[PDB]
Protein backbone atom coordinates (compact mmCIF):
# COMPACT_ATOMS: atom_id res chain seq x y z
CA UNK A 1 0.00 0.00 0.00
CA UNK A 2 0.70 3.56 -0.17
CA UNK A 3 2.87 4.96 2.95
CA UNK A 4 2.08 8.03 4.51
CA UNK A 5 3.16 9.99 7.81
CA UNK A 6 0.72 7.66 9.66
CA UNK A 7 3.17 5.13 9.22
CA UNK A 8 5.63 6.16 11.75
CA UNK B 1 -18.86 19.34 29.09
CA UNK B 2 -15.47 19.50 29.12
CA UNK B 3 -15.79 23.68 29.43
CA UNK B 4 -15.87 22.89 33.07
CA UNK B 5 -12.02 21.70 33.05
CA UNK B 6 -9.21 23.82 33.02
CA UNK B 7 -6.94 23.66 30.28
CA UNK B 8 -4.08 21.70 32.06
CA UNK B 9 -6.19 19.12 33.05
CA UNK B 10 -7.21 18.30 29.63
CA UNK B 11 -3.98 17.95 28.46
CA UNK B 12 -2.91 15.56 31.82
CA UNK B 13 -6.03 13.69 31.34
CA UNK B 14 -5.38 13.35 27.03
CA UNK B 15 -1.77 11.74 28.19
CA UNK B 16 -3.63 9.42 30.62
CA UNK B 17 -5.93 8.32 27.46
CA UNK B 18 -3.00 7.65 25.66
CA UNK B 19 -1.46 5.64 28.10
CA UNK B 20 -4.68 3.52 28.28
CA UNK B 21 -5.16 3.49 24.64
CA UNK B 22 -8.26 5.50 25.25
CA UNK B 23 -8.23 7.44 21.83
CA UNK B 24 -11.18 8.50 21.42
CA UNK B 25 -10.82 10.17 24.86
CA UNK B 26 -7.99 11.51 24.38
CA UNK B 27 -9.31 13.20 20.72
CA UNK B 28 -12.34 14.57 23.43
CA UNK B 29 -9.79 16.07 25.51
CA UNK B 30 -8.00 17.59 23.29
CA UNK B 31 -10.84 19.22 20.90
CA UNK B 32 -11.56 20.50 24.56
CA UNK B 33 -8.25 22.13 24.92
CA UNK B 34 -8.25 23.52 21.44
CA UNK B 35 -11.75 25.28 22.19
CA UNK B 36 -9.81 26.82 25.28
CA UNK B 37 -8.67 29.38 22.51
CA UNK B 38 -5.15 29.16 23.31
CA UNK B 39 -2.37 28.43 20.98
CA UNK B 40 -0.74 24.96 21.33
CA UNK B 41 2.23 23.86 21.89
CA UNK B 42 4.97 21.60 19.36
CA UNK B 43 4.00 18.63 22.31
CA UNK B 44 0.04 19.38 22.30
CA UNK B 45 -0.24 19.46 18.53
CA UNK B 46 1.21 16.23 18.44
CA UNK B 47 -1.26 15.18 21.49
CA UNK B 48 -4.07 16.09 18.70
CA UNK B 49 -2.85 14.80 15.78
CA UNK B 50 -2.24 11.39 17.78
CA UNK B 51 -5.49 11.64 18.49
CA UNK B 52 -7.60 11.62 16.02
CA UNK B 53 -5.07 9.67 13.71
CA UNK B 54 -5.64 6.72 15.51
CA UNK B 55 -9.47 7.16 15.64
CA UNK B 56 -9.53 8.10 12.03
CA UNK B 57 -7.41 5.46 11.23
CA UNK B 58 -9.34 2.60 12.91
CA UNK B 59 -12.35 3.60 10.72
CA UNK B 60 -10.61 4.03 7.37
CA UNK B 61 -9.12 0.93 7.94
CA UNK B 62 -12.71 -0.63 8.74
CA UNK B 63 -14.27 1.11 5.27
CA UNK B 64 -11.60 -0.84 3.14
CA UNK B 65 -12.12 -3.80 4.86
CA UNK B 66 -15.89 -3.66 4.18
CA UNK B 67 -15.46 -2.02 0.65
CA UNK B 68 -13.34 -4.77 -1.02
CA UNK B 69 -15.78 -6.92 0.41
CA UNK B 70 -18.43 -5.11 -1.44
CA UNK B 71 -16.71 -4.50 -4.27
CA UNK B 72 -16.62 -8.39 -4.33
CA UNK B 73 -20.32 -8.25 -6.32
CA UNK B 74 -19.97 -10.80 -8.86
CA UNK B 75 -16.20 -10.43 -8.93
CA UNK B 76 -25.85 -10.48 -2.89
CA UNK B 77 -27.75 -8.80 -0.13
CA UNK B 78 -27.52 -5.48 1.25
CA UNK B 79 -26.24 -5.73 4.48
CA UNK B 80 -22.17 -4.80 3.31
CA UNK B 81 -23.55 -1.89 1.61
CA UNK B 82 -25.42 -0.64 4.57
CA UNK B 83 -22.86 -1.52 7.46
CA UNK B 84 -20.28 0.22 4.80
CA UNK B 85 -22.80 3.22 4.96
CA UNK B 86 -22.88 3.50 8.55
CA UNK B 87 -18.76 3.42 9.01
CA UNK B 88 -18.10 6.28 6.44
CA UNK B 89 -20.20 8.42 7.71
CA UNK B 90 -18.64 8.02 11.28
CA UNK B 91 -15.45 8.21 9.58
CA UNK B 92 -16.77 11.86 7.67
CA UNK B 93 -18.08 13.39 10.90
CA UNK B 94 -14.98 12.78 12.59
CA UNK B 95 -12.83 14.65 9.62
CA UNK B 96 -15.70 17.43 9.54
CA UNK B 97 -14.78 17.57 13.40
CA UNK B 98 -11.07 17.79 12.76
CA UNK B 99 -11.64 20.53 10.08
CA UNK B 100 -13.63 22.42 11.79
CA UNK B 101 -11.24 22.68 14.83
CA UNK B 102 -8.41 23.80 12.32
CA UNK B 103 -10.57 26.23 10.61
CA UNK B 104 -12.39 27.71 13.68
CA UNK B 105 -9.29 27.11 15.87
CA UNK B 106 -5.95 26.12 14.77
CA UNK B 107 -5.28 27.74 11.36
CA UNK B 108 -3.66 31.75 11.87
CA UNK B 109 -1.78 33.94 9.54
CA UNK B 110 0.52 34.09 13.05
CA UNK B 111 2.62 31.52 14.43
CA UNK B 112 5.74 30.42 13.41
CA UNK B 113 6.69 28.38 9.87
CA UNK B 114 6.07 24.90 11.86
CA UNK B 115 2.91 25.28 13.58
CA UNK B 116 1.35 26.82 10.24
CA UNK B 117 2.83 24.11 8.29
CA UNK B 118 1.42 21.73 10.73
CA UNK B 119 -2.07 22.46 10.74
CA UNK B 120 -2.05 23.49 7.01
CA UNK B 121 -0.68 19.61 6.57
CA UNK B 122 -3.29 18.58 8.80
CA UNK B 123 -6.13 19.90 6.86
CA UNK B 124 -4.89 18.61 3.52
CA UNK B 125 -4.89 14.48 5.51
CA UNK B 126 -8.48 15.34 6.62
CA UNK B 127 -9.63 16.57 3.26
CA UNK B 128 -7.85 13.72 1.67
CA UNK B 129 -9.46 10.81 3.80
CA UNK B 130 -12.85 12.66 2.96
CA UNK B 131 -12.06 12.34 -0.53
CA UNK B 132 -11.19 8.41 -0.19
CA UNK B 133 -14.72 7.95 0.02
CA UNK B 134 -16.23 10.50 -1.84
CA UNK B 135 -17.69 10.36 -5.27
CA UNK B 136 -19.42 13.09 -7.24
CA UNK B 137 -19.22 17.08 -7.18
CA UNK B 138 -18.91 17.03 -3.38
CA UNK B 139 -15.71 14.50 -4.35
CA UNK B 140 -14.20 17.25 -7.07
CA UNK B 141 -15.15 20.16 -4.27
CA UNK B 142 -13.00 18.00 -1.48
CA UNK B 143 -10.10 17.25 -3.87
CA UNK B 144 -9.46 21.18 -4.93
CA UNK B 145 -9.73 21.86 -0.85
CA UNK B 146 -7.18 18.85 -0.23
CA UNK B 147 -4.99 20.34 -2.84
CA UNK B 148 -5.08 24.31 -1.70
CA UNK B 149 -4.38 23.06 1.91
CA UNK B 150 -0.90 20.56 0.65
CA UNK B 151 0.05 23.57 -1.68
CA UNK B 152 -0.01 26.32 0.84
CA UNK B 153 1.57 23.93 3.08
CA UNK B 154 4.25 23.28 0.58
CA UNK B 155 4.78 26.83 -0.27
CA UNK B 156 5.34 27.56 3.39
CA UNK B 157 7.88 24.77 3.88
CA UNK B 158 9.96 25.52 0.97
CA UNK B 159 10.41 29.21 1.83
CA UNK B 160 10.88 28.65 5.52
CA UNK B 161 12.43 25.14 5.97
CA UNK B 162 15.79 23.37 5.38
CA UNK B 163 15.17 20.06 2.86
CA UNK B 164 15.65 17.78 6.07
CA UNK B 165 12.92 19.64 8.50
CA UNK B 166 10.84 16.41 9.78
CA UNK B 167 7.57 18.51 9.39
CA UNK B 168 8.19 19.66 5.82
CA UNK B 169 9.50 16.06 4.62
CA UNK B 170 6.31 14.83 5.95
CA UNK B 171 4.18 16.95 4.46
CA UNK B 172 6.15 16.57 1.05
CA UNK B 173 5.53 12.63 1.83
CA UNK B 174 1.39 12.94 2.15
CA UNK B 175 0.99 15.44 -0.59
CA UNK B 176 2.74 12.94 -2.92
CA UNK B 177 0.24 9.93 -1.23
CA UNK B 178 -2.53 12.65 -2.59
CA UNK B 179 -1.08 12.59 -6.09
CA UNK B 180 -0.78 8.99 -6.34
CA UNK B 181 -3.95 7.94 -4.59
CA UNK B 182 -6.46 10.78 -5.16
CA UNK B 183 -5.49 13.07 -8.49
CA UNK B 184 -4.33 9.96 -9.82
CA UNK B 185 -1.00 11.90 -11.15
CA UNK B 186 1.83 8.58 -10.31
CA UNK B 187 4.16 11.15 -12.28
CA UNK B 188 4.01 13.71 -10.18
CA UNK B 189 3.93 11.75 -6.95
CA UNK B 190 7.30 9.77 -7.93
CA UNK B 191 8.42 13.28 -8.74
CA UNK B 192 7.72 15.20 -5.78
CA UNK B 193 8.74 11.87 -3.25
CA UNK B 194 12.22 11.52 -5.52
CA UNK B 195 13.23 15.02 -5.45
CA UNK B 196 12.19 15.64 -1.64
CA UNK B 197 14.18 12.13 -0.80
CA UNK B 198 17.22 13.61 -2.80
CA UNK B 199 17.37 17.05 -1.55
CA UNK B 200 16.84 15.67 1.86
CA UNK B 201 19.80 13.16 1.29
CA UNK B 202 22.32 15.93 -0.11
CA UNK B 203 21.93 18.18 3.92
CA UNK B 204 22.40 14.74 6.23
CA UNK B 205 25.76 14.86 6.48
CA UNK B 206 24.88 19.02 8.58
CA UNK B 207 22.67 16.76 11.20
CA UNK B 208 23.14 15.85 14.10
CA UNK B 209 22.66 12.39 15.58
CA UNK B 210 18.86 13.04 16.80
CA UNK B 211 17.86 15.10 13.77
CA UNK B 212 19.41 12.41 11.71
CA UNK B 213 17.02 10.22 13.01
CA UNK B 214 14.48 12.09 12.50
CA UNK B 215 14.79 12.49 8.83
CA UNK B 216 15.84 9.38 7.63
CA UNK B 217 12.83 8.03 9.30
CA UNK B 218 10.80 9.80 7.46
CA UNK B 219 12.92 9.34 3.91
CA UNK B 220 12.52 5.64 4.36
CA UNK B 221 8.65 6.06 3.86
CA UNK B 222 9.85 8.19 0.81
CA UNK B 223 11.79 5.36 -0.36
CA UNK B 224 9.26 2.61 0.49
CA UNK B 225 6.61 4.30 -1.86
CA UNK B 226 9.20 4.69 -4.62
CA UNK B 227 9.99 1.07 -5.16
CA UNK B 228 6.50 0.58 -5.01
CA UNK B 229 5.11 2.96 -7.53
CA UNK B 230 7.63 2.94 -9.68
CA UNK C 1 -28.25 -3.02 15.43
CA UNK C 2 -31.86 -2.01 16.06
CA UNK C 3 -35.54 -4.09 16.31
CA UNK C 4 -36.20 -2.59 12.47
CA UNK C 5 -33.31 -5.35 11.29
CA UNK C 6 -33.82 -8.71 10.38
CA UNK C 7 -32.27 -11.55 12.88
CA UNK C 8 -30.42 -12.77 10.29
CA UNK C 9 -28.84 -9.09 8.72
CA UNK C 10 -27.71 -8.58 12.54
CA UNK C 11 -25.63 -11.66 12.47
CA UNK C 12 -24.43 -10.99 8.69
CA UNK C 13 -23.30 -7.70 10.25
CA UNK C 14 -22.21 -9.04 13.06
CA UNK C 15 -19.69 -10.89 11.24
CA UNK C 16 -18.32 -8.17 9.44
CA UNK C 17 -17.61 -5.83 12.18
CA UNK C 18 -15.77 -8.91 13.49
CA UNK C 19 -13.58 -8.72 10.27
CA UNK C 20 -12.94 -4.77 10.70
CA UNK C 21 -12.30 -5.48 14.23
CA UNK C 22 -15.76 -2.55 15.25
CA UNK C 23 -16.25 -4.93 18.30
CA UNK C 24 -18.93 -2.12 19.58
CA UNK C 25 -20.51 -2.33 16.40
CA UNK C 26 -20.26 -6.12 16.63
CA UNK C 27 -21.63 -6.08 20.04
CA UNK C 28 -24.70 -3.90 19.06
CA UNK C 29 -25.34 -6.10 16.38
CA UNK C 30 -25.55 -9.27 18.32
CA UNK C 31 -27.65 -7.52 21.38
CA UNK C 32 -30.21 -6.53 18.29
CA UNK C 33 -30.03 -10.32 17.58
CA UNK C 34 -30.76 -11.61 20.90
CA UNK C 35 -33.70 -9.28 21.64
CA UNK C 36 -35.25 -10.83 19.09
CA UNK C 37 -36.11 -13.28 21.47
CA UNK C 38 -34.93 -16.37 19.59
CA UNK C 39 -32.34 -19.05 20.92
CA UNK C 40 -28.33 -18.82 19.94
CA UNK C 41 -26.82 -20.96 17.91
CA UNK C 42 -23.42 -22.29 19.25
CA UNK C 43 -21.80 -20.17 16.75
CA UNK C 44 -23.92 -17.07 17.79
CA UNK C 45 -23.00 -17.88 21.56
CA UNK C 46 -19.75 -17.18 20.50
CA UNK C 47 -20.20 -13.89 18.36
CA UNK C 48 -22.00 -12.67 21.30
CA UNK C 49 -19.02 -13.30 24.03
CA UNK C 50 -16.29 -12.48 21.73
CA UNK C 51 -17.48 -8.95 20.97
CA UNK C 52 -18.65 -7.64 24.91
CA UNK C 53 -15.09 -9.95 25.55
CA UNK C 54 -13.28 -7.09 23.81
CA UNK C 55 -15.44 -4.19 24.42
CA UNK C 56 -15.57 -4.74 27.82
CA UNK C 57 -11.75 -5.93 27.42
CA UNK C 58 -10.14 -2.64 26.27
CA UNK C 59 -12.34 -0.82 29.38
CA UNK C 60 -10.84 -3.40 32.06
CA UNK C 61 -7.40 -2.27 30.77
CA UNK C 62 -7.67 1.06 30.79
CA UNK C 63 -8.99 1.13 34.19
CA UNK C 64 -5.91 -1.02 35.52
CA UNK C 65 -3.49 1.05 33.90
CA UNK C 66 -5.26 4.28 35.72
CA UNK C 67 -6.18 2.64 38.82
CA UNK C 68 -2.17 2.25 39.30
CA UNK C 69 -1.37 5.68 38.74
CA UNK C 70 -3.90 6.82 41.08
CA UNK C 71 -2.47 3.96 43.77
CA UNK C 72 1.33 5.15 43.11
CA UNK C 73 0.54 8.03 43.39
CA UNK C 74 -1.39 7.71 46.46
CA UNK C 75 2.22 6.51 48.25
CA UNK C 76 -1.58 15.30 44.21
CA UNK C 77 -4.02 16.62 41.41
CA UNK C 78 -7.27 14.55 41.33
CA UNK C 79 -6.79 14.02 36.95
CA UNK C 80 -6.25 10.30 37.80
CA UNK C 81 -9.19 9.78 39.80
CA UNK C 82 -11.66 12.09 37.81
CA UNK C 83 -10.65 9.38 34.25
CA UNK C 84 -10.92 6.70 36.15
CA UNK C 85 -14.21 7.03 37.51
CA UNK C 86 -15.01 7.65 34.04
CA UNK C 87 -13.92 4.76 32.64
CA UNK C 88 -15.50 2.80 35.17
CA UNK C 89 -18.84 4.32 35.21
CA UNK C 90 -18.36 3.39 31.17
CA UNK C 91 -17.54 -0.20 32.44
CA UNK C 92 -20.03 -0.71 34.77
CA UNK C 93 -22.65 0.24 32.11
CA UNK C 94 -21.22 -2.47 29.22
CA UNK C 95 -21.41 -5.22 32.20
CA UNK C 96 -24.66 -4.31 33.50
CA UNK C 97 -26.31 -4.66 29.68
CA UNK C 98 -24.85 -7.84 29.35
CA UNK C 99 -26.00 -9.13 32.57
CA UNK C 100 -29.31 -7.72 31.27
CA UNK C 101 -29.34 -9.79 28.41
CA UNK C 102 -28.32 -12.94 30.43
CA UNK C 103 -31.26 -12.35 32.75
CA UNK C 104 -33.60 -11.25 30.11
CA UNK C 105 -33.14 -13.78 27.32
CA UNK C 106 -30.30 -15.98 27.63
CA UNK C 107 -30.71 -17.95 30.44
CA UNK C 108 -33.39 -20.43 30.02
CA UNK C 109 -34.68 -22.99 32.55
CA UNK C 110 -33.95 -26.01 30.25
CA UNK C 111 -31.62 -25.96 27.33
CA UNK C 112 -28.19 -28.29 26.49
CA UNK C 113 -26.14 -28.38 29.20
CA UNK C 114 -23.54 -26.68 26.43
CA UNK C 115 -25.53 -23.66 26.17
CA UNK C 116 -26.65 -23.42 29.97
CA UNK C 117 -23.62 -23.53 31.28
CA UNK C 118 -21.89 -20.94 28.34
CA UNK C 119 -24.76 -18.64 29.85
CA UNK C 120 -24.30 -18.95 33.33
CA UNK C 121 -20.21 -18.96 33.27
CA UNK C 122 -21.12 -15.47 31.06
CA UNK C 123 -22.71 -14.15 34.26
CA UNK C 124 -20.29 -15.03 36.65
CA UNK C 125 -17.59 -13.36 34.41
CA UNK C 126 -19.37 -10.07 33.98
CA UNK C 127 -20.54 -10.02 37.70
CA UNK C 128 -16.49 -10.43 38.65
CA UNK C 129 -15.99 -7.97 36.25
CA UNK C 130 -17.85 -5.36 38.65
CA UNK C 131 -16.11 -6.72 41.44
CA UNK C 132 -12.94 -5.33 40.54
CA UNK C 133 -14.21 -1.89 40.66
CA UNK C 134 -16.84 -2.41 43.49
CA UNK C 135 -15.54 -1.09 47.30
CA UNK C 136 -18.58 -1.66 49.52
CA UNK C 137 -21.44 -3.54 50.46
CA UNK C 138 -22.09 -3.09 47.06
CA UNK C 139 -19.26 -5.28 46.35
CA UNK C 140 -20.49 -8.26 48.91
CA UNK C 141 -23.69 -8.52 46.87
CA UNK C 142 -21.94 -8.56 43.17
CA UNK C 143 -19.80 -11.26 44.99
CA UNK C 144 -22.19 -13.42 45.91
CA UNK C 145 -23.79 -12.81 42.41
CA UNK C 146 -20.75 -14.08 40.69
CA UNK C 147 -20.57 -17.22 43.62
CA UNK C 148 -23.64 -18.69 42.63
CA UNK C 149 -23.63 -18.49 38.75
CA UNK C 150 -20.08 -20.06 38.79
CA UNK C 151 -21.43 -22.42 41.03
CA UNK C 152 -24.70 -23.29 39.25
CA UNK C 153 -22.78 -23.39 36.52
CA UNK C 154 -19.57 -25.77 38.11
CA UNK C 155 -22.75 -28.21 38.92
CA UNK C 156 -23.88 -28.93 35.50
CA UNK C 157 -20.92 -28.80 34.11
CA UNK C 158 -19.84 -31.82 36.32
CA UNK C 159 -23.02 -33.57 36.13
CA UNK C 160 -23.32 -33.25 32.64
CA UNK C 161 -19.85 -33.04 30.68
CA UNK C 162 -16.79 -35.19 30.94
CA UNK C 163 -13.88 -33.69 32.19
CA UNK C 164 -11.79 -32.70 29.04
CA UNK C 165 -14.93 -30.46 27.81
CA UNK C 166 -13.61 -27.35 26.82
CA UNK C 167 -16.59 -25.25 28.24
CA UNK C 168 -16.49 -27.03 31.44
CA UNK C 169 -12.92 -26.63 31.55
CA UNK C 170 -12.69 -22.88 30.71
CA UNK C 171 -15.40 -22.32 33.64
CA UNK C 172 -13.28 -23.88 36.06
CA UNK C 173 -10.64 -21.68 34.90
CA UNK C 174 -12.32 -18.65 35.53
CA UNK C 175 -13.83 -20.44 38.94
CA UNK C 176 -10.12 -20.16 40.07
CA UNK C 177 -9.78 -16.57 38.71
CA UNK C 178 -12.66 -15.74 41.13
CA UNK C 179 -11.40 -17.51 44.22
CA UNK C 180 -7.80 -15.87 43.94
CA UNK C 181 -8.23 -12.54 42.60
CA UNK C 182 -12.04 -11.91 44.28
CA UNK C 183 -12.82 -14.32 47.02
CA UNK C 184 -9.05 -13.70 48.19
CA UNK C 185 -8.93 -17.52 49.01
CA UNK C 186 -6.25 -18.34 46.99
CA UNK C 187 -5.84 -22.39 48.35
CA UNK C 188 -9.36 -22.86 46.63
CA UNK C 189 -8.38 -21.39 43.13
CA UNK C 190 -4.93 -23.68 43.19
CA UNK C 191 -6.83 -26.68 44.20
CA UNK C 192 -9.60 -26.11 41.31
CA UNK C 193 -7.22 -25.41 39.13
CA UNK C 194 -4.81 -28.32 39.77
CA UNK C 195 -7.94 -30.26 40.16
CA UNK C 196 -9.51 -29.30 36.98
CA UNK C 197 -5.85 -29.88 35.30
CA UNK C 198 -5.31 -33.46 37.02
CA UNK C 199 -8.68 -35.47 35.79
CA UNK C 200 -8.57 -33.36 32.21
CA UNK C 201 -4.59 -35.29 31.92
CA UNK C 202 -5.92 -38.45 32.95
CA UNK C 203 -8.45 -38.29 30.23
CA UNK C 204 -6.79 -36.71 27.72
CA UNK C 205 -6.25 -39.80 25.83
CA UNK C 206 -9.82 -40.01 24.75
CA UNK C 207 -9.46 -36.65 22.62
CA UNK C 208 -10.31 -36.49 18.90
CA UNK C 209 -7.43 -34.84 17.30
CA UNK C 210 -9.12 -31.69 16.17
CA UNK C 211 -10.59 -30.92 19.92
CA UNK C 212 -7.63 -31.72 21.54
CA UNK C 213 -6.07 -28.26 20.64
CA UNK C 214 -8.74 -26.33 22.45
CA UNK C 215 -9.11 -28.53 25.86
CA UNK C 216 -4.89 -28.56 25.94
CA UNK C 217 -4.96 -24.55 25.08
CA UNK C 218 -6.82 -24.00 28.80
CA UNK C 219 -5.16 -26.40 30.36
CA UNK C 220 -1.47 -24.29 30.12
CA UNK C 221 -3.50 -21.33 31.11
CA UNK C 222 -4.35 -23.64 33.94
CA UNK C 223 -1.07 -24.80 34.97
CA UNK C 224 -0.07 -20.57 33.89
CA UNK C 225 -2.22 -19.66 36.70
CA UNK C 226 -0.76 -22.61 39.39
CA UNK C 227 2.81 -21.12 38.61
CA UNK C 228 1.87 -17.31 39.27
CA UNK C 229 -0.23 -18.28 42.50
CA UNK C 230 2.38 -20.70 44.01
CA UNK D 1 -3.04 -10.04 36.71
CA UNK D 2 -4.20 -14.15 36.26
CA UNK D 3 -5.32 -15.78 32.94
CA UNK D 4 -8.76 -16.40 32.05
CA UNK D 5 -10.33 -17.88 29.20
CA UNK D 6 -9.96 -14.16 27.48
CA UNK D 7 -6.27 -15.63 27.26
CA UNK D 8 -6.95 -18.41 25.10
Amino acid sequence: HSLSTSDI
Amino acid sequence: AMGSMERASLIQKAKLAEQAERYEDMAAFMKGAVEKGEELSCEERNLLSVAYKNVVGGQRAAWRVLSSIEQKSNEKGPEVREYREKVETELQGVCDTVLGLLDSHLIKEAGDAESRVFYLKMKGDYYRYLAEVATGDDKKRIIDSARSAYQEAMDISKKEMPPTNPIRLGLALNFSVFHYEIANSPEEAISLAKTTFDEAMADLHTLSEDSYKDSTLIMQLLRDNLTLWT
